[PDB]
């Protein structure tokens, strides 16, 4: 079955970057965008941004534009995400998920899914003093 | 339907070779000429000992041979041996597309 | 359905992208005649039939123009002037189960080979030169059908392949079925390229007194070229003449 | 290997009616006509008649056309016989056997086998008071 092997837990002092990873497994990795989402403990699981494994292409919510970056070591079938700064409010607990994807028809092609199928277990990052 | 003529039991053959007649009427043996012979040992269902009038199925010892037309058919046995003896029932294909069978005869090795 | 009494289904008054079929991986055999598959979507058809049945794998070679044999002689046959398409795919996952599934039957004896597209459901007993067989079966008087069995262990050449033939005629209007395309506003008097559910050409299109009777759906000149037509969006009579030309 | 499995022993008082079954296995059911044959103990073992799995319909002799019926459950690879009477003479062993069949052979097709190759063990009807 498709699975995401999310990286381990991390700790960092405030004001130093941190970098989680997600080993896409059991599926055609280039078939789907990778979405990151996050949840401070007991708050809205509302973080959003994504990377296209076919591309260097990414997007982030405005609150993170210039504050987070994503990469993919495609032959290793991993996506990485680095939070550039570790604000003391980040209190991180982050997930990776198999998102939007092409899914071309038998007929003409389109950007099918617009939907998140499956989620990794995610990792806590405890970003505070 | 009338059964096919068949004498009672083999004799004069304590081993060796002897033949059982199956003298049927024209609308069976003289017509389509597909006569067959089957041996019915005690209880067990009978084996297809001769397929068409002259010839053997697979797994039949090369001693048994069917025979004749003009007169109605007969089976000729050979090398009769104390395991082979049983009762042999002739069967024939009739005009009306049903078969008809003989009354049987009983083997009698010494 | 069985190939004995193969099932015709008419397809009418509709639109379809044909390619939605063959771009899927499942359709193991596919061959069209008198038309090219990738371009089917551009055409429109007087009428369409999908003829559907199951036959043993090595028999599918016989569902073609001209070729003949024990299936094509007696169960279903296609004309020499055929146009249309033949499709078949493996069905040993479906119409087959451990003991064999004898529901599928085919005719194996007939007094004469079929005419094309003949369906003959007759179960009547086949007498090979007998006196009147009374309806019993026997010495030289046979029931005409046999079953296939199709047990799953059976060798793949004999496993069942489901077949569909599409038959359709490309003669011009009316046309109950078309391949999809969107369509234009009309223009008249100026020189244009045109089509009409087919009927491709060029000319100037003019309103005309040409008194088409209500049933007539395209019209031809004494030169046998299409010379007037009815707009299939509005039933107006449009009279064609080619654009001005000559020697310079 | 090819075999027939006739149903078990049965009983029926006089003037009742009775039915027996013959499943077939290791075999192709529609290849061959099902014959039946039987007799009382020490009788002629000479009953005759048949049913066609390809077709239904039947043929059975002048002493019985009106006294027996035969059925098939082809998906269950099984044939049945019923006697609509319980004559005191009808007792003991009834056998089912593979019989006539098609043997199409190159160009020609025809009926081929005319000798009942293989027989079930049969069953005893015990048809008397
Ligand atoms: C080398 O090459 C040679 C060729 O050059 C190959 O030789 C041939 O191979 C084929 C296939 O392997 C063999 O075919 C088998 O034939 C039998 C039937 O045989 C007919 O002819 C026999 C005499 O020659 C006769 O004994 C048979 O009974 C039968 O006669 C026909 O049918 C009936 C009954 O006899 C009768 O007609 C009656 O006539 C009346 C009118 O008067 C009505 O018409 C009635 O309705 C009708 O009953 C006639 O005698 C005659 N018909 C006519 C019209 O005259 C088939 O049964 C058999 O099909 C079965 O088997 C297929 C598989 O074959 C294997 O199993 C069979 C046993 O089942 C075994 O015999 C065979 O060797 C093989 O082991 C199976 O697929 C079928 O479903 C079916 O179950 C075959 O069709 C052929 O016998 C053989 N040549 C000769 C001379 O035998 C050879 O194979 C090559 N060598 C290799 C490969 O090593
Ligand atoms: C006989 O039986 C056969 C089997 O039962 C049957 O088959 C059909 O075959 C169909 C295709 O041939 C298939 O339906 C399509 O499949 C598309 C692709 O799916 C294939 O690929 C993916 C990825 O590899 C597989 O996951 C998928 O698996 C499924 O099918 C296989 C067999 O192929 C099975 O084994 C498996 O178990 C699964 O069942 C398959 O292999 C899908 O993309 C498609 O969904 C679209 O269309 C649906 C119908 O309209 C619609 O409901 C969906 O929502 C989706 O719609 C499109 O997607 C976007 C969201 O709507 C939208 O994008 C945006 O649109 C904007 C509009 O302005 C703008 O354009 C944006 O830019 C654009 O991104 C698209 O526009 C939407 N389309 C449209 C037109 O708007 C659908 O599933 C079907 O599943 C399969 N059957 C089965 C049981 O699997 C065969 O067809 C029949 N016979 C006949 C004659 O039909």
């Amino acid at each position: 079955q498709v699975q995401l092997v999310q990286s381990g837990a991390e700790v960092k002092k405030p004001g130093a970057s941190v970098k989680v990873s997600c080993k896409a497994s059991g599926y055609t990795f280039t078939g789907y965008y990778m979405h990151w989402v996050r949840q401070a403990p007991g708050q809205g699981l509302e973080w959003m941004g994504w990377i296209n494994p076919n591309s260097g292409g990414t997007n982030y919510a405005q609150k993170f534009q210039g504050r987070v970056t994503m990469t993919r070591d495609t032959s290793i079938t991993t996506a990485y995400m680095e939070l550039r700064r570790l604000r003391s409010d980040d209190t991180a607990v982050y997930y990776c998920a198999r998102g939007l994807g092409v899914g071309c028809s038998g007929g003409n092609c389109y950007l099918d899914y617009y939907y998140m199928d499956v989620w990794g277990k995610g990792t806590t990052v405890t970003v505070s003093s | 339907q009338s059964a096919l003529t068949q004498p009672a039991s083999v004799s004069g053959s304590p081993g060796q070779s002897i033949t059982i007649s199956c003298t049927g009427t024209s609308s069976d043996v003289g017509g389509y000429n597909y006569v067959s012979w089957y041996q019915q040992h005690p209880g067990k269902a009978p084996k297809l000992m001769i397929y068409d009038v002259s010839k053997r199925p697979s797994g039949v010892s090369n001693r048994f041979s069917g025979s004749k037309s003009g007169n109605t058919a007969s089976l000729t046995i050979s090398g009769l041996q104390a395991e082979d003896e049983g009762d042999y029932y002739c069967s024939s294909y009739t005009s009306s597309s049903t078969w008809v069978f003989g009354g049987g005869t009983k083997l009698t090795v010494l | 359905a069985s190939v004995y009494a193969w099932n015709r289904k008419r397809i009418s008054n509709c639109v379809a992208d044909y390619s939605v079929l063959y771009n899927s991986a499942s359709f193991s055999t596919f061959k069209c005649y008198g038309v090219s598959p990738t371009k089917l979507n551009d055409l429109c058809f007087t009428n369409v039939y999908a003829d559907s049945f199951v036959i043993r794998g090595d028999e599918v070679r016989q569902i073609a123009p001209g070729q003949t044999g024990k299936i094509a002689d007696y169960n279903y046959k296609l004309p020499d002037d055929f146009t249309g398409c033949v499709i078949a795919w493996n069905s040993n996952n479906l119409d087959s189960k451990v003991g064999g599934n004898y529901n599928y039957l085919y005719r194996l004896f007939r007094k004469s080979n079929l005419k094309p597209f003949e369906r003959d459901i007759s179960t009547e007993i086949y007498q090979a030169g007998s006196t009147p067989c009374n309806g019993v079966e026997g010495f030289n008087c046979y029931f005409p059908l046999q079953s296939y069995g199709f047990q799953p262990t059976n060798g793949v050449g004999y496993q069942p392949y489901r077949v569909v033939v599409l038959s359709f005629e490309l003669l011009h209007a009316p046309a109950t079925v078309c391949g999809p395309k969107k369509s234009t506003n009309l223009v008249k008097n100026k020189c244009v390229n045109f089509n009409f559910n087919g009927l491709t050409g060029t000319g100037v299109l003019t309103e005309s007194n040409k008194k088409f009777l209500p049933f007539q759906q395209f019209g031809r000149d004494i030169a046998d070229t299409t010379d007037a037509v009815r707009d299939p969006q509005t039933l107006e009579i449009l009279d064609i003449t080619p654009c001005s030309f000559g020697g310079v």
